[PDB]
């Protein structure tokens, strides 16, 4: 299966979102309203909070004025998986080797840098799909 | 004895030292060396050498030998769009990474010199043309026309007897090094391959022939910092 | 070491020469001693200058790195390694040195005065080994550790020191890593030719991460240690200097602050601290 | 920097200092001399 | 120069269109030194007997060819008395002059990488395991790499990778001669004794392998030549051989 | 091997040592030093330097540029009142910290050397005047009077075609070095400006104009002692 | 240290010498400058490439063993002490360097970066004295340690060092240790004569055995320490090299892989990352 | 370093010298080279013999002394230090080295590489301070210590180091400590003039004891010492050389044994082990 | 004092270290050293001496002074059978193991040179004949025949008045140091001895005589790694 | 590596640069010189 969470979060508005898809189910509907991971539930909150605002931070890195629907695909399929998507087009990705987000955008390297800038957030990100991800997917799989 | 203070940097193992260290073995007689042919003594040695290109990273055509091969045709479709197109920082750039200049810069955090893309035609006698390949330095947008192409950086590459003419890159940088990583500042340009003339074959020949690009370094090339490269990602034990 | 210049002797001057009248608007400063404008003795000064150079001034070590990194079960998470991406503006003590100049070629000695506490807890009884602390320099690029037990801590060419505690801190020269000829402490360009992206000192001089550990895999009790990343920079060839900052320091990437007075006010432009 | 503190060739530091390079081994080995203005093949 | 000749021993090699030859990192073969040996068991040196072009068996080059390697030392067993002296030397040192003829019309498209990998350590299929020896040396016909990946208890012949795991097309670091069809009528790479120890069994350790692997896969219109062979011929001049002994049962 | 016996000092992260330690990067090629210009080599270079002065630190106008403009104005009214009055240590005093002189010394805690102040005419070019800048040694109260600033040292200013004459106070500490800090031995004197003459300007001309005060050091001036600058004050992490 | 070669200055050459036309067929890279093919500038570069070195390169130094044996009670078994066949191929960080080239002549320096953590458990009261760590090379065919306490730990002649944890980490200068004249990262040939037996790098360069252990007899609470082995080759005379590792490691024996794609897929060959 | 000898060119030789016929039965070793008996190649050889000389062969450092000596309360008795009478016999490892020799002229180095451990108890909580181990040779005949406080700790002319527990283990090369002029490895001998007394040699050669203690009066918990004395017998000066030990040594006062066959036995005179 | 900075390497106990170190007892007066007889300087001198080998490792045989003597006979039977056969390295192999070359060898890793193998008839005067001795190089399986046999390198022993002919093997390694350790790769070849003719004896001599080996080696021969020697697996304490 | 820090001759390095060797000593010990090409009885 592939677990997949759909990140996604508006600029300019529920300022952020999170679809955690566990294959073509859905299992997993966060809210920045809530706060909370509304479908172990702790830490994916501390997690989904902690994306919250690496997001956030983006949406600040960005210099355009305009609205940005900032979105993401963040998981491992059972290899871990990261493509950004700015105003639904794909434009960074976080590299496992490097470790780092990054992408032919310029919006990409200023978001990329300004998560790098957060503390071990780039080091949070690489926990999250190499170790996390797989982990929660084992889990529910085990549990589902 | 002699009073010594124990300055910072003490009881520390430096990654990057040279301090000696008692032998595990004295007097140990090692193997005599004989000359091994091969003595290579710098890494660029090694990235100096012309190495095939995976230009061609469409999903499929690569992990196979359709990666490297530019599939360059005879034809009037699509011969004002690039026969190829990427970045030409060997470090982060997906095409020019993964190979003996590639792999040898993501052992390092910075680069300079000029490299050497050696555009090697692999089709038949008969097949005659011309490629116009163009390295465009960063400050616009990636060629779309070979009128864009050749402002910048060109070679024009008539296919024939020699047919493997090099496109060596210029030193444009801003700065003394680039990054090997993906850095937007101080990044290279862009390589685009063009038609400058539809390679006309004899009803005999192929059509589709193809073309390798060979990345490889100058006397001019350099690296700085070095670091462990990105690409192993070791998961665990062996 | 060269001292200071000697006041020269002088005396009551009636001449046409002007020492004191110049033109500042010619962007010259006057380089007029008291000599010049007043009559004065023949002192024979011997201030030297050397503890005021950019050598020595930028020679007093500064801490430029606090990070919280932790020793603790099987559990292993993003907690039990530091990690930064090595930039003088972390910590403003040497941020604002650096800032002093807009280029500076140096090698930069890096001590890592770890400080390892056992965090505060109901049980506390373990008795561990003495930590050893390993540093690795990544270089810009190349792998960065996942979790604390990952392959890139086996350090086959990223350089990396192990420091057993209690110890000499770990001092290690890393030496002038940068693309270009110099650090650009302010970088008034942006990342991307497009004039977009990320704007600052962080696209120029990317200096590689630094990640450090606790080489003993596993504590029975969790342990806090503080890295303590101090710079040392010498062998300094600043160019370009810059006044010192003068708004407080509210982001380590970028120099955006929130407006400052330009000096401490004062009553009134006739107000002079005085005694009674 | 030079001196060394211990017999054993061994335990001397890492030859860092020492530059060299024979790119004419890999790059260029072929048996007949190639000249870079002169054409290649015939 | 595009003609060449190369009279090594009785066979003689004559090219018309063969590109440079090239010499394995640029040290010409020769006889164990002295000062480079640790046998003292006086070393047979025959000059033409053992130093001469054996031709191997022709490999097709197909459309869908993925590539072939040849482990030289051991692929020349059971062939002359090269092999005869294989057989009956405990240690043995060559430097093998690899002429790889592969004749095509003008009318013919494709490059073949024909490069001499020293100690090109292949990878096994399922990487748990290792494969046999009829695996790796050529057994009455050149082993072919596969265009995809593979499975079973055999070589891991993936064309997508060198062999050994690494990027095939960074291969050009070893000594190498590409034959494109256009230029190169054939390819030589005179490759040195290169080993770590001055003189090894020549069964026991395979010195290198010829790796010809096809970039451009052969095409050609119809009309034309559909069985265009690919030809090696290697000639082991400088065949020191110390440790005389029984012939070894291979 | 040789028997050394530890020092006191050992062991010890100095921060004012210079001991050598072992590279992280062994052998590594350092980018070639180009010719940058403006090679700052001592910070007194950067002190020397006229920098504009915050004399009016009056509420409101500090945080602008009306803390660097000295109004200096046509009229009869408080014409026996000091343009400005501050204090000469460019340490501690409000007005001259904040600049090149004043927050180089900062970053010290011992300084020397004579102070230039260039005061610079921001006026209309008719505007003539003469304004008297006393510089007075510490003993006595500031300057009430322009009886009491011609007493000490001081500099008449005839405003005209240059119209940047500069104070360079003299060297009457008693001490070598004076304090940074507030300290009230071995500190300074205090700057004091007063109208010599009514500046006349025609009815064309603006009354009210300015005088910039820029703060320098001689070829006399030096700091001793370094230290972390008290204006940063670092809340937290960045 | 010997720079790059500097641009020489060109103009425009309509000659018949062709610098850009040449055979790569031939095996030859080609040798031409920007000049050659272009109209440049004379820059005297002064990019050296020392740190670009083998003896540099290698140089760094990476990790190379990773194991956690253990201090406790008296009940000794196989977990008390840390057995590695000394090859490089353990860690794929130094190993990917290591096979890089074909034959290397070094003398390895090893150094011991020991991390000794209490095991988490319910009792962790203990207050043992500093751990000494005993790390001893057994030469290829001399006797091996069966326990914690066997008589081999009695280095009669196998070279081994005691170090006390807080101290600098255990640096030894293992010397040439090699049959041959070189150290064969490859060995395509098989263990034995008749065409069987093990296959690759490890028949040859038989490195002896490492065995690290707790000096110290038993412990009141059981302390797992983690070896961490780091090699930095030194005093290099690589020949033959190999191009960097493209497949994951998935054995320290083999070579053996999991196919890999040559390089990062791309959407399409005329796709470049590039601002808008 | 001089190296071996190179193996001269040879030819087809059908003279009347027998190099390989000769008489073993003489007492002398043929000196023919495989040039003499076989026909052979000019190879220069450079295998250097320096690591297998005496002074290389002996200069591996080997265990030689293995005892756990204990700190606990003030119930003082003899297991709170570790005796040893120096001789090379207790560890077989160093002793079959040095029982190779009859005679041995040499400096020896001997390091104490002390392990400290907690004795695993109920209650383990205490936290003592850095312990301090006292090593003091006791020349033979000088008083020796009956507990762990005695006066003949008192080291007045005993030669002793005191090393505290995670330092570099406490080197100290002992001088050529012998009544004679050699070390007599094997004394076929008896210890008195009437054929009796001790037989070995045990009787000549009698270094002087060594005692190893915890400078630490007490410990709040019981902790057991491992001193590890290893010896690096240097400036070796080695007479009359002898096999090395076949039977496994069962005493360390006498070359007692329990025969043992003269090598692994072979299923046949004829029985090779190869490769089918 | 001397800024030191602790390199990797430090506070260890290497045990191959050529480190100095405090004497116990300085100014120590040591024996004056007499010229006793026997100064073994290299343990190789030990190897080269000649040194009965335990050819025959037949099970009672060994442990006994059957292990060295090689039983050669006057026969029909088993005449084209080997007189004896094992393998040439002295490191692991059982037979030459064990004895003053395969000893020494067992105290290291790597060992070189050629080894000579003399072979003493120890029968009546009156007995002649001609025994072939023949070290085949690794490649091939141990000799079976005679035939086989005199390929490699072989020596014809005439009994006689010499009665102790070597066998002096060559050096055909592949490498320049061969694995004292059972080690497929460079491993070492085979002798094998066979009746080149009978041995005739009258009927006054006995017919079954023996023929001791001795192992020694020559200038050539060297060893590299030193380890400890697997033979002793000391179980615990004396 | 060849400097002595302590003034004791005990405490000096091993001496392991020393290359010494007499083989004749063990393995040509005979009184008569035994010529390897001479028959070395009568």
């Amino acid at each position: 299966l592939s677990l997949l969470y759909h990140l996604t979060a508006v600029s300019s508005p529920p300022a952020f979102w999170v679809s955690g898809w566990l294959g073509p189910q859905q299992y997993l509907s966060y809210n920045s309203l809530r706060g909370e991971a509304e479908p172990y539930w702790e830490k994916e909150t501390t997690d989904l909070r902690i994306k919250e605002k690496l997001f956030l931070e983006a949406f600040k890195a960005l210099g355009g004025k305009g609205p940005y629907t900032l979105q993401g695909l963040l998981g491992c399929e059972l290899v871990p998986t990261a493509k950004f998507a700015l105003n639904g087009e794909e434009f960074m990705n976080f590299d496992l080797k490097q470790g780092t987000w990054g992408g032919d955008w310029p919006e990409a390297l200023a978001i990329s840098q300004r998560w790098q800038q957060q503390d071990k957030a780039a080091n949070k990100e690489l926990t999250f799909l190499l170790f996390s991800c797989p982990h929660r997917l084992r889990e529910h799989l085990e549990r589902g | 004895g002699v009073p010594v203070l124990n300055t910072p940097g003490s009881t520390q193992f430096l990654t990057s030292d040279d301090f000696q260290s008692p032998s595990a073995m004295p007097q140990f007689d090692e193997t005599p060396e004989m000359h091994i042919p091969g003595e290579v003594r710098n890494l660029m040695e090694m990235a100096e050498v012309d190495s095939v290109v995976p230009v061609n990273n469409i999903t499929g055509k690569t992990k196979s030998m359709e990666a490297y091969q530019i599939a360059v045709g005879t034809g009037n479709t699509d011969k004002t769009k690039p026969i190829f197109s990427f970045q030409m920082d060997p470090g982060y750039s997906s095409v020019l990474k993964r190979t003996l200049l590639g792999e040898m810069l993501n052992y390092y955090a910075h680069w300079s010199g000029s490299v050497k893309l050696t555009f090697l035609f692999c089709g038949s006698a008969m097949a005659t043309g011309k490629l116009l390949i163009s390295y465009s330095p960063p400050g616009a947008s990636v060629p779309s026309s070979r009128k864009d192409a050749m402002l910048g950086t060109h070679i024009i590459w008539d296919i024939g007897l020699q047919s493997s003419c090099v496109l060596c890159v210029p030193w444009i940088s801003q700065s003394h090094y680039r990054m090997v990583q993906q850095d937007p500042y101080t990044s290279a340009g862009y390589i685009t391959c063009w038609y400058q003339t539809n390679i006309v074959v004899p009803p005999g020949a192929p059509t589709s022939c193809d073309v390798l690009c060979f990345a490889s370094a100058c006397n001019d090339f350099s690296v700085r910092l070095l670091r462990d490269t990105p690409f192993m990602a070791q998961p665990g034990k062996l | 070491d060269r001292t200071v210049a000697n006041t020269q002797p002088s005396g009551p001057s009636n001449s046409k020469e002007i020492p004191a009248l110049t033109a500042v608007e010619t962007g010259h400063t006057s380089q007029v001693d008291p000599s010049d404008t007043l009559q004065t003795r023949h002192v024979v000064n011997f201030h030297s200058r050397s503890e005021s150079t950019v050598e020595n001034f930028m020679g007093r070590a500064a801490c430029v790195f606090m990070d919280q990194y932790k020793l603790n079960g099987e559990e292993t998470s993003t907690d039990n390694f530091a990690v930064w991406t090595i930039n003088v503006r972390e910590m403003a003590q040497l941020r604002r040195k650096c800032e002093l100049f807009t280029y500076m070629r140096f090698d930069i000695e890096m001590t890592m005065v770890i400080t390892s506490c056992q965090d505060q807890g109901t049980q506390l009884e373990q008795d561990m080994p003495v930590l050893t602390h390993q540093i690795m320099y990544v270089p810009p690029g190349g792998p960065i550790p996942a979790k604390v037990d990952s392959y890139e801590w086996q350090t086959s060419t990223n350089p990396s020191v192990f420091w057993t505690e209690g110890n000499a801190p770990a001092r290690m020269s890393i030496p002038f890593i940068s693309v270009g000829n110099a650090y650009s402490l302010f970088y008034d360009g942006w990342s991307h030719f497009t004039q977009d992206g990320t704007y600052g000192y962080t696209t120029l001089n990317a200096m590689g991460k630094l990640f450090v550990r606790h080489v003993n895999k596993s504590s029975p009790h969790q342990i806090t240690s503080t890295i303590r990343v101090y710079f040392k920079p010498k062998h300094i060839k600043a160019w370009v200097p810059r006044p010192p900052r003068l708004c407080p320091y509210i982001n380590k990437g970028d120099v955006n602050f929130v407006v400052t007075e330009v000096t401490d006010a004062r009553k009134s432009i006739t107000d002079t601290p005085h005694p009674e | 920097t030079n001196i060394n503190f211990y017999k054993d060739a061994a335990s001397s530091a890492s030859n860092r200092q020492e530059l060299q390079q024979d790119p004419g081994k890999f790059t260029d080995p072929v048996k007949d001399l190639m000249v870079k203005t002169l054409p290649a093949l015939n | 120069d595009r003609v060449r000749s190369m009279t090594l021993g009785n066979s003689t090699i004559t090219t018309q269109e063969s590109a440079n030859v090239v010499v394995g990192y640029g040290e010409w073969p020769s006889y164990l030194s002295d000062k480079e040996a640790t046998a003292e068991d006086q070393p047979t040196q025959p000059d033409v007997a053992t130093c001469r072009f054996y031709t191997l068996e022709s490999v097709q080059w197909e459309k869908s060819s993925p590539g072939w390697w040849w482990k030289f030392p051991e692929a020349l067993k059971n062939m002359g008395l090269f092999g005869q002296n294989m057989h009956y030397h405990y240690l043995g040192r060559a430097g093998y002059t690899i002429h790889v003829q592969c004749n095509a019309s003008k009318f013919h498209q494709g490059c073949l990488l024909v490069v001499c990998v020293p100690e090109a350590e292949m990878g096994c299929a399922d990487t748990s395991t290792t494969f046999p020896a009829t695996e790796l040396t050529t057994e009455e016909e050149p082993h072919v790499f596969t265009s995809d990946s593979i499975t079973g208890k055999k070589v891991q012949a993936a064309v997508c990778n060198a062999g050994m795991g690494v990027g095939v097309g960074n291969l050009t670091i070893f000594p190498h001669q590409w034959i494109n069809l256009r230029t190169n009528n054939s390819a030589t790479i005179v490759m040195p004794y290169i080993n770590s120890v001055p003189m090894d069994n020549m069964f026991r350790h395979y010195n290198f392998t010829l790796m010809i692997i096809p970039f451009a896969p052969l095409n050609f219109n119809e009309g034309a030549t559909a069985y265009v062979p690919v030809t090696v011929t290697i000639a082991p001049m400088y065949a020191e051989y110390n440790g005389l002994r029984l012939a070894s049962t291979q």
